[PDB]
C-alpha cells in the first residue's frame, strides 16, 4: 500500500560531505520530504499510489526534477516532467541518477557596455538620418 | 420542478427591519428560469417609501434560505429606487450544488440627481429578475500551445 | 541580485522552542544537537551559537520529533509517531540510515548492550 | 492545485469597466449598477507555493510584482505584466500595438 522512492544525487567534482548538509529531497512540493544520507543517496518513505515530482532542493547546486509514477500493485517508473502535454513518456531509470547541473545562476552580471557597443546606436542612426535629410 | 421562494421588502423612517411579504419567486431548476409575481404597492406603502426616499433611507430585500432555516438579504438606496421610476433588477446567485446563496438588488439608473417624482409613477414594478449560476472559469489552454509549437518546430 | 551580496539584505536562522536537546559531546566537537517543536533538527555551535547544519521537516504533525537519544557521534531520532527512525551523522550533517517502522503509538526509546558495548536500539510501541 | 493533471495553476481575474467610466468624481458601492466585466486566464506554475504578496509602492507608479514563495526557500519575483489576461491566443496588430 505504502511505497518508498529511492534515488541518488551526485555533484561532479564536489564530494557529498560538502553539500548534503543543507539539501532536502522534496516529493510533490513539501507534501513529502526526505534527507540524503552520507554517501549521497536518498530515500523517501510513506508514499501512496499516484504521480509525484521529486526534486533535490539544494542552494549550492540545483537539480532537475523528475516525475515518478507509482501504481497500487507495486510496479513504479520514472520519467522527465512535462507540465504541458503531460501524456508523454520519456523514461528515466528508477534509481534516480539526478546529476546536478553545476551551481545555479541567481546572480546576473553587470552590463558594462563598451565603446564598441556605443558604435551602433539605434538612437544615433535614427537621429542622424534626419541630419542627412536636413543637409539635403 | 418548480420551487417557490418568498421575497420581502422593508423600508422605514428609522431604517429598521420591518420586512413584509412582497412577491413569490418561481425558480424552475430544470430550465433554469426565475419569474417573480409581486403585488403592486398601496397608498400607505407608497407614502412610506416617499419618506424613506426623503431621508435617504434604505430599501432592504430578503428571501428565505430554503423553500425558516435562514435568510439572505441585501439593500439598495430607496431614494434611488424612487428616482429610477421603480425600475430595478434583483439577481439570485446560487452555487453549483443548487443551493440559494444570495440576492443582489440594484436600480437602473443608479445614484440620484434630485429628480422629483410624482405618485402616478410608482404604480408599476419594472423589475428584471435573473438567476446567476456559478460561471466555470477556463482552464489553461494546452492544445493550441502544443500545436503552435509543433508548427514552429517544423 | 546583481552580485551585491550582503549590502542591504539580511537573513536570520531560527529554530523553534527546544523540545529535546543533547549536549553530551567530545570537548573538541563543540556541538549541540537540538530538535524543536517546529519539527526542526539542528546543530548549534557551542562557542558562538550559530547553525552548523539544519534539517527542516513537514510543518504538520506528520513529522514531529518524539524522542531523541545520542550515542557516540551520531544522533538518533524518531518522527511521525514512531513511523520513521533516523540516524544523523553530527559531523557531516546528514543521515546514516532511515528506517520505517510498523504501526502502533511509540511510547519509549532506549538502548541496549550485549556485554560491554552498545550496539542495538530498543524501541517500544503500545503493542 | 489541479487534480486532473497534477500541476499547480494560476488564474488571473482582471476587472474592467466599459470604454467610459461611470463616475469619476467619486466612487460609491451604492451607485454601481454596471457589473464590471471579468477577464480570466489560467497559467501553469511548474512548482508548489508557500506564500504570496504583491509588491506595493507608495504611489503605485512602479510596476507590480508577485513574490512567489517556493518550498525550496527562494522568492520568485513574477512580473504581473506576464499574468495579463488580455494576452491573445493568436497575435494581432492590436496586440503588437499594445506589445
Ligand atoms: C458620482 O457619485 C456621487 C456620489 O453618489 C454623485 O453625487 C455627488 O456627490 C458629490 C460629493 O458629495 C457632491 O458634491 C455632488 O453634489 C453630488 N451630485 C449630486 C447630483 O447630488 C455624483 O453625482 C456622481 N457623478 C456623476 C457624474 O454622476
Ligand atoms: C426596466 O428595467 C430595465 C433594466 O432591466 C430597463 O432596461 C434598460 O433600459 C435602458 C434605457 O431605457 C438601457 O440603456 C439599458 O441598457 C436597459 N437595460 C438592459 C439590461 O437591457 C428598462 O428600460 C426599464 N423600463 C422602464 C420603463 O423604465
Ligand atoms: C551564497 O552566495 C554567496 C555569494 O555568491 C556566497 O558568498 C561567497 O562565498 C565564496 C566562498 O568563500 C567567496 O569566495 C565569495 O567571495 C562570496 N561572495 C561574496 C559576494 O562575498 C555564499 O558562500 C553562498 N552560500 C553558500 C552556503 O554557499
Amino acid at each position: 500500500d505504502r511505497f518508498k522512492i529511492e534515488g541518488r544525487a551526485v555533484v561532479p567534482g564536489v564530494k557529498p560531505q560538502d553539500w548534503i548538509s543543507a539539501a532536502r529531497v522534496l516529493v510533490d512540493g513539501e507534501e513529502h520530504v526526505g534527507f540524503l544520507k552520507t554517501d549521497g543517496s536518498f530515500v523517501v518513505h510513506d508514499i501512496p499510489s499516484g504521480s509525484y515530482v521529486v526534486e533535490v532542493v539544494s542552494p549550492a547546486y540545483r537539480f532537475d526534477p523528475v516525475r515518478v509514477d507509482i501504481t497500487s500493485k507495486g510496479k513504479m517508473r520514472a520519467r522527465y516532467v512535462n507540465y504541458i502535454k503531460t501524456s508523454e513518456v520519456v523514461r528515466l531509470p528508477y534509481p534516480l541518477q539526478m546529476k546536478s547541473s553545476g551551481p545555479p545562476s541567481y546572480f546576473i552580471k553587470r552590463e558594462s557596455w563598451g565603446w564598441t557597443d556605443f558604435l551602433m546606436n539605434p538612437m544615433v542612426m535614427m537621429m542622424v538620418l534626419p541630419l542627412l535629410i536636413f543637409v539635403l | 420542478g418548480t420551487v417557490g421562494l418568498l421575497l420581502e421588502h422593508s423600508f422605514e423612517i428609522d431604517d429598521s427591519a420591518n420586512f413584509r411579504k412582497r412577491g413569490s419567486l418561481l425558480w424552475n431548476q430544470q430550465d433554469g428560469t426565475l419569474s417573480l409575481s409581486q403585488r403592486q404597492l398601496s397608498e400607505e406603502e407608497r407614502g412610506r417609501l416617499r419618506d424613506v426616499a426623503a431621508l435617504n433611507g434604505l430599501y432592504r430585500v430578503r428571501i428565505p434560505r430554503r423553500p425558516a432555516g435562514g435568510y439572505v438579504s441585501s439593500f439598495v438606496p430607496a431614494c434611488s429606487l424612487v428616482e429610477s421610476h421603480l425600475s430595478d433588477q434583483l439577481t439570485l446567485h446560487v452555487d453549483v450544488a443548487g443551493n440559494v446563496v444570495g440576492v443582489s438588488v440594484v436600480t437602473h439608473p443608479g445614484g440620484c440627481r434630485g429628480h422629483e417624482v410624482e405618485d402616478v409613477d410608482l404604480e408599476l414594478f419594472n423589475t428584471s429578475v435573473q438567476l446567476q449560476p456559478p460561471t466555470t472559469a477556463p482552464g489553461p489552454e494546452t492544445a493550441a500551445f502544443i500545436e503552435r509549437l509543433e508548427m514552429e518546430q517544423a | 541580485y546583481e552580485d551585491q551580496v550582503g549590502k542591504f539584505d539580511w537573513r536570520q536562522q531560527y529554530v523553534g522552542k527546544v523540545k529535546f536537546a543533547s549536549l553530551e559531546f567530545s570537548p573538541g566537537s563543540k556541538k549541540l544537537v537540538v530538535a524543536t517543536e517546529k519539527n526542526v533538527i539542528a546543530a548549534l555551535n557551542s562557542r558562538t551559537g550559530e547553525i552548523l547544519w539544519r534539517h527542516v521537516d513537514k510543518g504538520t504533525a506528520e513529522g514531529a520529533v518524539d524522542a531523541m537519544l545520542l550515542h557516540g557521534q551520531d544522533v538518533i531520532t524518531v518522527s511521525n509517531g514512531g513511523r520513521i527512525m533516523r540516524s544523523w551523522e553530527t559531523n557531516i550533517g546528514g543521515l546514516n540510515w532511515e528506517i520505517t517502522l510498523d504501526s502502533g503509538s511509540f511510547q519509549a526509546l532506549g538502548l541496549v548492550g550485549l556485554q560491554e558495548s552498545v550496539r542495538y536500539i530498543a524501541v517500544l510501541k503500545k503493542t | 492545485w489541479n487534480t486532473k493533471a497534477r500541476r499547480n495553476e494560476f488564474t488571473v481575474l482582471e476587472l474592467y469597466e466599459g470604454t467610459e467610466q461611470y463616475n469619476a468624481t467619486a466612487f460609491s458601492s451604492l451607485d454601481r449598477p454596471q457589473l464590471p466585466q471579468v477577464l480570466q486566464q489560467s497559467y501553469i506554475f511548474p512548482s508548489s507555493i508557500s506564500a504570496m504578496e504583491a509588491t506595493i509602492t507608495e504611489r503605485g507608479i512602479t510596476s507590480r510584482h508577485l513574490l512567489i514563495g517556493l518550498p525550496s526557500g527562494a522568492i520568485l519575483s513574477l512580473p504581473k505584466a506576464l499574468l495579463d489576461p488580455r494576452r491573445p491566443e493568436i497575435p494581432t496588430e492590436q496586440s503588437r500595438e499594445e506589445n
